[PDB]
């Protein structure tokens, strides 16, 4: 298997425009959403389809009302932070949680908090502490590491139970994740060589140009890998061409255990 | 600072009578629960409130209904109550939930018994017997015993008082009531208790020795039809003086 | 705090080709605070059939959506992805080049 | 899912006692151990969720996520650990699963053993006859009546707080003419030298 990962963000806004939502949550495997709630339907939804087809409505009934009330404790939680901070108007409270299994079997897990979009505690569960990085995260560390059973707990689900969790839905949405669909790949000028890759699945991908057989990365212009809108992905890496010395280029492109060579003539 | 509270601790309900429990927490916790207990088996989930505004269904749902009133109270209904619905209720609540390891808060518990008919519904009889003669000359010690026998169901509360106060060093009432007739599924109970004190406080004449049973029973709006007295609520007592 | 302004992306699904059916795609990512205006522009006019995903989480805090609508490019007509956000003055245009 | 625990357990003052809990789950979210003295709420003991042994003053709390395992531990027992202890665990979903709990029963340390069977004084106001079996060592079982119209009651332990002294006792009382103390308690086994005192 390809490495995997299961992760859950959730989202609170203090003072948010009128009809968007002061609450969001929504889980992804790999690249994929699974579920998702917000504060205006106040419900668990699948957000694919091997989700829905798998999960029993028992599951998105409880979890539903656990999402209600993690809403209430992020309010809570945002409050808390903004009165600390001493600050006005909107601010954004953001957690991630999740984990991976890797190819070769070992796992990770993580979770940590964000103010206004910055870094704002970090667990470690080896140590099992909170990395504070201002006074106000330091204030919220000592309360939290002052309830150890919870930091226990965190330690356990993120190491058990979320990759059970994990394998559970990588199994249901198989067809889906473990799937390979490879590039088709070609190379233009624009004066520039362009390699360009399309079609591809899973998104994970690396393009690179060598110059007589030798990669000077400072020289290359890295493309984002984007979705393509259905279901696979592009990307494109660029470089310049030396109109003084002629030069071997070639488009490097590895891709689920498979390398791809394209010679520039 | 008074925890959890719920009431009312005992009741008495004829099958398709209404009935709501109410509980109350002061620690601003966030989740709230309703539970029965049942002899032979765990703890099992009636409804819970996982945060002020929403409710759920847990595992036994079917005849109850609940109302998170507030962020402080939880109510417990019965419509139409059943005689399966006999039960020790408890309402718990804990800070928050969807979490692994915040504990559970209990009340004291409320004890329903639900009768097909009243008819079976009988207060203690009460009585004291003074200490054995032979017990004080070998033991210096005088045990008074008090029976209360006869009553249904079993919603009693037996206390002693020595001398007006309410005692209990040297005290022990069984903890559990003896079936008057165990094979009888509505067998009428009994209950012993004992208060041990010196001889020397017993052969002292001014000393007064009193038990007492709270028996939760009847109330104004239940109807009566039988030809003995209506069995309400009551407190029923016998006494003793020491002898010198 | 600290605001971060979307990157915009404007590229179609498939390597077009002029007469044959596609789909136009804006992607725009790296942006917080999440609230965020997107139109489509053929001509610089809005496009009023134009889907969108929900708003996606990035692992360092920022997000990302797509936008697309169908479409089949001709030599003549010009598309554009027009976004407005907390961190822009105006709202920024960015030409689809193919 | 279950949780399994032993229905009832006995041992001594000043003894050493291991309750045990297994439970099958679906998934594992920790586990907790909660007291319920008769006729009270349950309060909370203790929580496991790794490996290892918890302390907390005279109890202790082990867990072993692999053998699906834990047992409460108590130390030097008391009289006042007389209760019941309940399992529970929590599920993947976050759903307590309850054991149907361990009745915990302690017998005192009896210093001097007097076992011995007096008649109570009649009440003026009750038919009864009342005997009281006391002062017997906390190996004496006391059983149940084999007489539909004598009723015996198990034993009580008593605790005389002043004098540091307990003792066992049993009533037993009956309306039949037939009814003596000298064979109230002939069902039970009892002490050879229980002291019947003279009619
Ligand atoms: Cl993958
Ligand atoms: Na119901």
């Amino acid at each position: 298997m390809r490495t995997h990962s299961l992760r859950y963000f959730r989202l609170g806004v203090s003072d948010p425009i009128h009809g968007v939502p002061e609450f969001i949550s929504v889980g992804y495997v790999d690249s994929h959403p699974i579920t998702t709630y917000d504060s205006v339907t106040r419900q668990k939804e699948p957000r694919a389809p091997w989700m829905a087809e798998n999960l029993a409505p028992d599951h998105w009934e409880r979890y539903t009302q656990l999402l209600r009330g993690w809403q209430q404790m992020f309010k809570v939680e945002l409050k808390r932070l903004q009165r600390h901070y001493n600050h006005s108007g909107s601010h954004t409270y953001q957690r991630m949680i999740g984990c991976e299994l890797l190819e070769d079997g070992s796992t990770t897990g993580f979770l940590q908090y964000a103010y206004d979009g910055q870094d704002f505690l970090i667990f470690n569960k080896d140590t099992l502490s909170w990395l504070a990085v201002d006074n106000v995260a330091h204030t919220i560390k000592q309360a939290w590491e002052a309830n150890q059973h919870e930091l226990l707990y965190q330690k356990n689900w993120l190491e058990e139970e979320c990759i059970a969790w994990l394998k559970r839905f990588l199994e249901y949405g198989k067809d889906t994740l473990q799937r390979t669909e490879p590039p088709l790949v070609r190379v233009n000028r624009k004066t520039a060589l362009f390699c360009k890759a399309h079609g591809f699945y899973p998104p994970e991908i690396y393009m690179t140009w060598m110059k007589n057989g030798e990669e000077i990365v400072q020289e290359i212009d890295y493309g984002d890998i984007l979705p393509s809108g259905d279901g696979t992905y592009q990307a494109w890496a660029s470089i310049e061409l030396d109109p003084q010395s002629s030069n071997l280029y070639s488009c490097h492109v590895e891709h689920s255990g498979v390398h791809m060579v394209l010679q520039v003539p | 600072n008074a925890g959890v509270t719920q009431t009312p601790k005992f009741q008495v309900l004829k099958t398709g009578q209404s009935m709501t429990l109410q509980c109350a927490q002061d620690m601003n916790h966030n989740s709230m629960y309703w539970y029965r207990q049942d002899p032979g088996m765990g703890l099992r989930l009636i409804y819970y409130s996982a945060s002020e505004g929403t409710t759920d269904k847990g595992e036994v749902p079917n005849g109850y209904n609940v109302s998170r009133l507030n962020k402080r109270e939880f109510s417990l209904r019965l419509e139409s109550a059943a005689p399966s619905q006999t039960s020790v209720y408890f309402c718990a609540s804990s800070v928050w939930t969807g979490e692994g390891s915040g504990e559970l808060f209990f009340g004291e518990g409320s004890r329903l018994t639900v009768l097909e008919d009243l008819k079976n519904v009988f207060p203690p009889e009460v009585a004291v017997f003074e200490p054995s003669e032979a017990e004080i000359s070998h033991t210096q010690k005088a045990t008074l015993v008090c029976l209360a026998t006869g009553f249904y169901p079993d919603h009693v509360e037996l206390s002693w008082w020595v001398n007006g106060k309410e005692v209990h060093s040297g005290v022990c009432t069984d903890p559990q009531p003896l079936k008057e007739q165990p094979a009888l599924n509505d067998s009428r109970y009994a209950l012993s208790s004992r208060l041990r004190v010196s001889a020397t406080f017993w052969q002292n004449p001014r000393n007064h020795f009193r038990c007492q049973v709270q028996f939760y029973g009847l109330s104004e709006n239940d109807e009566w039809t039988q030809d003995r007295a209506k069995p309400v609520t009551q407190i029923v007592s016998a006494e003793a003086w020491g002898r010198a | 705090m600290i605001q971060r302004t979307p990157k915009i992306q404007v590229y179609s699904r498939h390597p077009a080709e002029n007469g044959k059916s596609n789909f136009l795609n804006c992607y725009v990512s790296g942006f917080h605070p999440s609230d965020i205006e997107v139109d489509l522009l053929k001509n610089g006019e809005r496009i009023e059939k134009v889907e969108h995903s929900d708003l996606s989480f990035s692992k360092d805090w920022s997000f990302y959506l797509l936008y697309y609508t169908e479409f089949t490019p001709t030599e003549k007509d010009e598309y554009a992805c027009r976004v407005n956000h907390v961190t822009l003055s105006q709202p920024k245009i960015v030409k689809w080049d193919r | 899912q279950n949780i399994d625990q032993p229905t009832e357990m006995t041992a001594t003052e000043g003894a050493i006692v291991q309750i045990n809990c297994t439970y099958q789950t679906s998934g594992f979210n920790g586990l907790f151990w909660y007291q319920q003295h008769a006729g009270e709420a349950p309060t909370f003991l203790s929580y496991n969720v790794l490996d290892g042994l918890e302390e907390k003053g005279r109890f202790s709390s082990f867990l072993s996520r692999s053998k699906g395992y834990s047992y409460l531990l108590l130390k030097e027992l008391q009289m006042k650990d007389s209760a019941s202890y309940l399992c529970a665990v929590k599920d993947s979903n976050y759903q307590l699963i309850w054991g149907a709990g361990t009745k915990l029963i302690i017998k005192p340390d009896i210093q001097n053993p007097d076992p011995a069977v007096y008649q109570l004084r009649d009440s003026k106001s009750s038919d009864k006859s009342v005997c009281l079996f006391t002062d017997f060592d906390s190996q004496t079982n006391v059983s149940q009546s084999k007489d539909s119209d004598v009723y015996i009651t198990d034993k009580c332990v008593l605790d005389m707080r002043s004098m540091d002294f307990k003792s066992n006792s049993a009533v037993a009382w009956s309306n039949k003419s037939d009814f003596a103390c000298a064979n109230a308690f002939n069902n039970s086994i009892i002490p050879e030298d229980t002291f019947f005192p003279s009619p």
